[PDB]
């Protein structure tokens, strides 16, 4: 019980003496209000504290008491369908405890309902020599997902007692006989956020994810446990994309982390996600998602916390064996948060003022994801997919954040203002965007669908690649000038980017396109792509065929809008384009 | 004869407008980052001398 | 009690060092009283041990250190709020400038305010008719939204604001906006424009204004937009009013921050601006929206002049990343005699989705704008090729778009600053302009939707 | 001698007081109150105190109840004959779960500068199995040939492909391949280790692995370890060694981090003022030596930020290394594997490993012919798409048909397809055979009809 004393206050930085007993990166309570802060460095007796709340009205002389523990998150029942703060505080409960529409100060609150009854079905038998990570029972938190209680690390012994029944996360649900003494366990375990949760070993992500977005699922795919980055200027649709992925992903759990970005974007999510319903869960999406909200006008130090808390919760459900996806929006805000604290500490800055340890700190975040096998010997596989939103200033991707991200990721969806200008949504630049998981995703998918998908996506990209090289001359020579057969290439790539790539997320059917339906559109266009070549080989003038297109091209323009169940429509329109140059060649 | 004029226009428009606008722009762009680079270097020395 | 010290250590520019003090807090409002008797307000920037650094708003001219004292008011910089504020105009620090009667203030509110709890914050979906078609239809504005204007020096942004301010009314209601205007470092002529315009639209009786002109101290600009936003959230939440927030120039605000930052020898970010610019700006713009249970609303339309006419400059960059879209002005359009000169392509609204559709507008509202975008994007680019390679170098369909692109600018964008277009007229005109294209080219509008609304 | 005198902790930096006999860059380790043990290094030492940077971070340390020990030695490496086959970390510790080696001796990883008069220049040709590298930009022993890539250009496949296929010819000397990995994602690390295991190259190579999340201070030591190990295999064991390092861009990013730690002001583009020299210290340590039968050859790989050579990382590298192998985005997006573009690519000492005694007698003569014909074919191609196919003289049309056939069949072999030197040379003839006998003005009357189909 060593009570420290403040000797300096400068914005988010509080210097306090009499803290020699405390340790680095311990949490504190600062001032008479007891606002939540954290020691960042210690010079002799005096400790330096960054505060996760506004310090308006705090002065020297006021007390500071350490807590002895680092920043940690509690992992147990009641964690799903809840929007938390960067330091994990239930905003709904916060509103119910503070009785205001605003965020108060110095108001502590336990992140989970310790006064709630949860039925716990024990699924392990007594007298079992368990180790760290082993499951002892599950609690059906949602109708779709069960909360498997695991053995906290550092604990191996033999189970003494265990039974089904209604408890809270406070009262003991089990007892293990460890060598260091008798240890009893509960449904809740707490873990430091800046410490990677241990694993047996780690796997290569093989299984492709279902985004529903035709652009990325086809040409630039991300596997389950892969690292994807979405760099782009404001208005490109970085948040929209991450919302679209969160809605229709084939994963089992999602952690949407919103740090340093708009508040309405989060209230939008809690207003709608309870009302949206989509498989693989028969129930709502809130029974699958976990929100960590940090608005731009929230305390700056709390931004780094929000990232490290959202990934720890992800690692938690990863250890169960579930496939989880974490959306960081935006990762640039984390860096800009670090830039302030680096400046306020008068540290020697790196590129663009960012700390020189930015590249290393980002690597730690991404090397804490991916498909792995959990601890124990049950050997469940769990994957963490990272969908990071990078927001480079001016749109220049040569910034430190985008650069250090593209060094430790395998997937990059470069957005550009030029396409968002044309309202080409989603605005992913197909020429530069790239996925190193391309070849392996293609293998998986040509097996599953049993169609020549690998051959189709590669040539579909070539018609795009050719489209780019062929407008380079249109400026110079003109449209009718030469390479007349290449005009067909331009008017089928025109359909590629306008009928297949342009995926509006607003319409009630093209919000999501299933893989099987996603096949037909791709299929229809390159059939025609060669069916055109079939007519220009015989000698039928291209203007004639283009009229034949226009008659049937209107149909494929609509092909986005036809429902999933009736795919035959997109299968039969293919037969109609097999027909035309039989009736238009003679 | 008609196409000569079209091609002549393109050559002229490319030589007089396009290319010089490119050259003069990359120079003004080069000068900007030249100044920005050392404008930061001086500031860094101030950070160094704190 | 009263708390006053006569021990001023240093006076350097806007900053002042007071030592041998005790019990001083961060951001505490202070008052310097000089040897002559003059009172100058100030704010605590940093307090360590028995020392404290303070920023002086009114400046530090003619101060004698030894014979001057510093009073510590024991509270942060706060505004005296009231219902009587409506119809009144205050200075940069909320002091009466209109010669009106002494106000009996209701409460004293810390101008920093508090962050709206997301759970309590409910989404803005109420479409606002602004009278301007480029805004109403193509880049929609709703109430509770933070939609700024990106302009430049010489460009007519004050006219666009004044037009919106009086042509602002929401459908399905008789709710008249009670606007609040924050003048930041602007000139007399630029201020008198808003002022005079309010007097003959009668909105001066329905508004409260905060004046900080070019002859007014730059340090007051730090507080001014917070005085406005606090009065905005007071009238809108406690008194359930519908408030429209206008702030200009927003650029002059960031200039003021850099003045103090450079004075404090802080580690400078881009262009010398503070590293905490994004955060400070956010603490202004985020202070808008609607909340559960409360009928009132606070909608925000800031105005900033882009330096160098450069979108990538820190001030317009950071603002664009915070706010829910932006409205952009261009000299190219302004020189073309387009009123208002709104370049619709780089502009954006982030709440146009849930904002418009069936029930609030016609159902074609979503398909028309997306079609006009793709058409103008192709048409304008074709026009570029036309003026350099000749009109006879385009295809027949290119000239159709090029002709469309020009007609788009001259009538749809250009409507005059004193003409009010209802949302219906705009939509009707929308089809008329895109009518001159083949149906086969428009692959972005429902075919059943086409036939019904196609002319 | 454990000191319990910790005065300051700022960032990763830590201050120890009341000490003596402490040296610069001396290795330290700190015993915490909980018992956790972390390593460190003296970044600065004054008369009665010293500054140290902890590798494993500074989280959760109580200054009063923690202690520091000075080990009295810099970063050293355990040298042993039984080293080949095993995988190590950036510091030299085993990662392969094998029998911990007993080193012959410990050596400073910095090494020493080799006497200019002692240097013996390289002549022996080295086969890498890749046509674009083994014929047009031929690798010679003791050379320093880098590889310029970008984020996502398959520079990791090529890196694996080289060491697998890299082999000395005839020479009765065994072949060592000291591979070094710098700040790479696990997948990339797992990729390389697995790929070396299955190909049996693991038993023919030494591996130094360094993940991205690994501390920055050892990211900088990773190459110095490998080079010291490579120098231990060549100069004191008489073996021909080939060194591969990836990534080199990651090395600089980590080099920048410890500079800001020393509060040193960056020189250019955010990179420190000794970048060129620091690169030369670990680059220029390669080549033969007079009297000794050793050989050290480096193939450093780096990703140019946004495909730019003028960037400090590949630009400064050019002033040190002889030549460059550049991968092109346009090629990789066209399905070319490896996506090597031979025009900007270069090898300054290529002719030293060509000709009879090292390769076929037409090596140099052919090389320039394929090269000049490629450029001409590319220029025929660019004029074709602007003026139509017919505007071309039909032998400029065959130069165009040559130039794409050249990329698709010669350049593109596959990341797992080995090509011996002889198979590559007559392959050029098979492609040159497309062209008539009239244009080939770089080849003489002995060789043109001795090899042409
Ligand atoms: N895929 C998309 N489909 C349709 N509209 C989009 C799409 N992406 C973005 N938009 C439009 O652009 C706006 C910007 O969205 P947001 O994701 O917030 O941009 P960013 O994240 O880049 O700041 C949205 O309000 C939306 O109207
Ligand atoms: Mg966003």
């Amino acid at each position: 019980m060593q009570i420290g004393k403040i000797i300096k206050v400068s914005g988010p930085l509080v210097m306090a003496e009499n803290m020699s007993e405390a340790s680095i990166q311990d949490m504190c309570l600062v001032g008479d209000l007891g606002v939540i802060g954290e020691i960042i460095e210690m010079r002799q007796d005096v400790a330096s504290i960054q505060v996760y709340e506004e310090t308006s009205g705090i002065g020297p002389g006021e007390p500071v008491r350490s807590t002895g523990e680092a920043l940690s998150v509690e992992l147990g029942p009641g964690i799903i369908s809840q929007m938390f703060d960067g330091i994990q505080r239930p905003l709904d409960t916060f509103m119910e405890v503070t009785q205001s529409n605003f965020l108060g100060r110095g108001v502590q609150l336990p992140a989970l309902d310790h006064e709630k009854q949860w039925w716990f079905e024990a699924t392990i038998e007594e007298g079992t020599e368990v180790s760290a990570g082993d499951i002892i029972g599950y609690v059906d938190e949602t109708k779709i997902i069960q909360h498997k209680i695991m053995v906290p690390n550092g604990i191996k012994g033999t189970v003494q007692k265990i039974e089904s029944g209604s408890f809270t996360i406070d009262d003991p649900i089990c007892v293990i006989e460890t060598e260091q003494g008798l240890k009893e366990l509960t449904m809740m375990q707490k873990w430091p956020v800046r410490r990677g949760r241990p694993i047996k070993q780690k796997l290569n992500p093989d299984v492709p994810m279902i985004t529903g977005q035709r652009v990325i699922d086809t040409f630039f795919p991300v596997t389950k446990g892969g690292a994807a980055a979405v760099p782009g200027p404001f208005g490109a649709g970085k948040t929209v994309v991450q919302h679209q992925i969160a809605k229709w992903s084939d994963v089992d759990l999602v952690v949407y982390v919103g740090c340093g970005e708009r508040g309405n974007e989060m209230t939008d999510v809690v207003n709608e996600f309870p009302e949206l319903i989509d498989p693989n869960t028969g129930e709502s999406l809130m029974e699958r998602t976990v929100l960590i909200a940090n608005t731009s006008n929230m305390p700056v130090a709390a931004r780094e916390a929000s990232i490290y808390t959202g990934i720890t919760i992800a690692e938690y459900f990863r250890d169960m064996g579930y496939d989880v996806a974490i959306m960081a929006d935006s990762t640039s805000r984390w860096a800009e948060a670090l830039r302030e604290m680096s400046g306020r500490l008068e540290e020697m800055p790196g590129d663009e003022g960012y700390p020189a340890y930015l590249g290393s700190r980002l690597a730690e975040y991404y090397e804490r994801s991916g498909r792995v096998i959990a601890l124990g010997s049950d050997q469940r596989e769990g994957s963490i997919t990272a969908i990071s939103a990078v927001s480079p200033s001016g749109g220049d991707i040569s910034e430190p954040v985008t650069q250090n991200t593209l060094r430790v990721v395998k997937v990059f969806w470069g957005l550009d203002s030029s396409l968002a200008q044309k309202r080409h949504f989603p605005s992913i630049n197909w020429i530069q965007s790239y996925s190193l998981y391309s070849t392996e995703v293609g293998r998986y998918m040509d097996q599953i669908l049993q169609q020549d998908w690998s051959d189709m996506v590669t040539e579909g990209m070539r018609i795009l690649q050719e489209e780019e090289q062929l407008n380079e001359i249109v400026r110079l020579v003109g449209i009718d000038s030469l390479s007349d057969n290449d005009r067909l290439t331009l008017e089928v790539a025109k359909s590629i980017r306008e009928d297949y790539l342009q995926q509006n997320a607003f319409d009630d059917v093209d919000t999501f396109t299933s893989r099987e339906k996603q096949f037909n559109m791709l299929k229809v266009i390159l059939t025609f792509g060669k069916e055109a070549r079939k007519a220009l080989s015989l000698g039928a003038y291209f203007n004639e065929i283009m009229e034949g297109t226009v008659a049937v091209r209107e149909r494929i323009s609509r092909s986005k809008y036809i429902p999933e169940e009736e795919l035959a429509k997109i299968s039969s329109i293919n037969e109609e384009i097999k027909e035309t140059i039989q009736l238009i060649v003679s | 004869a008609e196409e000569i004029e079209k091609t002549r226009r393109r050559v002229n428009a490319l030589e007089y407008m396009t290319i010089p606008q490119l050259e003069e722009t990359i120079y003004y762009i080069k000068m900007k980052l030249e100044e920005n680079e050392r404008a930061e270097v001086t500031r860094l020395i101030k950070v160094k001398n704190m | 009690m009263i708390k006053e010290y006569r021990t001023i250590k240093e006076v350097v520019g806007p900053l002042m060092a007071v030592e041998k003090v005790s019990g001083v807090k961060y951001e505490e409002l202070i008052e310097v009283r000089m040897q002559n008797g003059e009172i100058r307000r100030g704010q605590v920037l940093e307090v360590q041990e028995d020392k404290a650094m303070v920023q002086i708003f009114e400046g530090t001219s003619g101060i004698n250190l030894k014979n001057s004292s510093v009073r510590f008011l024991g509270h942060p910089l706060q505004l005296g709020v009231s219902e009587d504020m409506i119809g009144r105009v205050f200075d940069g620090l909320g002091r009466p400038k209109d010669n009106g009667p002494e106000i009996l203030p209701e409460k004293y509110l810390d101008i920093n305010g508090e962050v709206i709890n997301p759970i309590a914050r409910d989404y803005p979906d109420e479409f606002i008719q602004t009278g301007i078609s480029a805004i109403d239809h193509l880049n929609t504005l709703v109430r509770g939204q933070k939609l700024p204007v990106f302009s430049g020096s010489g460009l007519p942004h004050k006219e666009l604001a004044a037009q919106i301010a009086r042509q602002a009314t929401v459908l399905d209601s008789s709710d008249d906006f009670a606007v609040v205007f924050a003048a930041i470092g602007i000139t007399f002529e630029e201020a008198e424009f808003f002022m005079e315009d309010f007097r003959q639209t009668g909105a001066i009786d329905r508004s409260v204004m905060f004046m900080n002109l070019a002859n007014d101290p730059a340090i007051e600009r730090i507080a001014t937009p917070r005085m406005a936003l606090t009065a905005a959230e007071y009238l809108a939440y406690e008194k359930g009013m519908h408030v429209l927030v206008i702030m200009t120039d927003m650029t002059n605000y960031a200039e003021a921050l850099r003045e103090i930052s450079a004075a404090r020898r802080e580690v400078p970010g881009r262009r010398g601006y503070p590293g905490y610019l994004y955060t400070n700006l956010a603490t202004l713009f985020e202070r808008a929206g609607r909340i559960r249970g409360l009928k009132g609303s606070v909608t925000q339309i800031p105005i900033l002049t882009m330096p160098e006419d450069d979108k990538t400059h820190p001030i317009p960059d950071l603002t664009g990343y915070i706010t829910e879209g932006q409205i952009i002005l261009t000299r190219e359009l302004y020189k073309s005699g387009i009123q208002p000169p709104i370049d619709v392509l780089p502009s954006l609204s982030r709440l146009k989705d849930k904002g418009t559709g069936a029930g609030k507008t016609r159902e074609d509202h979503a398909a028309t704008m997306n079609q006009l975008f793709a058409a103008y994007a192709q048409g304008k680019q074709a026009k570029e090729l036309a003026v350099v390679l000749g009109e006879s170098a385009l295809s027949d369909i290119d000239k159709i778009y090029a002709k469309f692109a020009e007609r788009f600018e001259n009538e749809y964008v250009n409507q005059g600053f004193y003409t009010n277009r209802t949302i219906t007229e705009t939509l009707d005109l929308g089809w008329e302009l895109l009518a001159m294209l083949p149906r086969t080219e428009l692959k972005r509008i429902k075919d059943d939707l086409l036939d019904k609304y196609l002319p």
